[PDB]
């Protein structure tokens, strides 16, 4: 079925965070 | 290496969350795309100053090559694969 972008709850793509703890 | 700034969103549908990128980090000169490993590497496009959707050169990295690196830094991404599309969007743009 056609998918098409509802950005229905508009989640991030950053939860992670590239930052290597030291 | 210095402080670099990552502001992405994209639209929660449980339906082309197969496509779903994990996470997404751009930089002053090329931007990255994280994907899944078991899961395939789809085409990100991006909206031209025109108004119409642009397949940038794409790249490949990673220690499984589930990575693309775009030559090309935008505000708005749109991830198409097969029959299925993600919206993305980015709210910051450091360049």
């Amino acid at each position: 079925p056609p998918p098409e972008p509802d950005w229905s709850n508009t989640v991030p793509v950053n939860k992670t965070i590239p930052v290597d703890t030291q | 290496a210095g402080a670099k700034n990552y502001q992405y969103v994209m639209s929660e549908q449980p339906e082309m969350r197969s496509i779903q990128p994990v996470h997404v980090w751009d930089n002053y000169r090329f931007t990255r795309f994280e994907f899944p490993a078991n899961a395939e590497l789809p085409q990100v496009y991006m909206i031209s100053a025109s108004g119409k959707e642009t397949l940038p050169n794409s790249h490949v990295v990673g220690e499984n090559r589930n990575i693309i690196e775009v030559e090309t830094v935008a505000k708005e991404w749109r991830i198409r694969l097969g029959d299925k599309v993600v919206g993305v969007r980015n709210n910051n743009f450091a360049p």
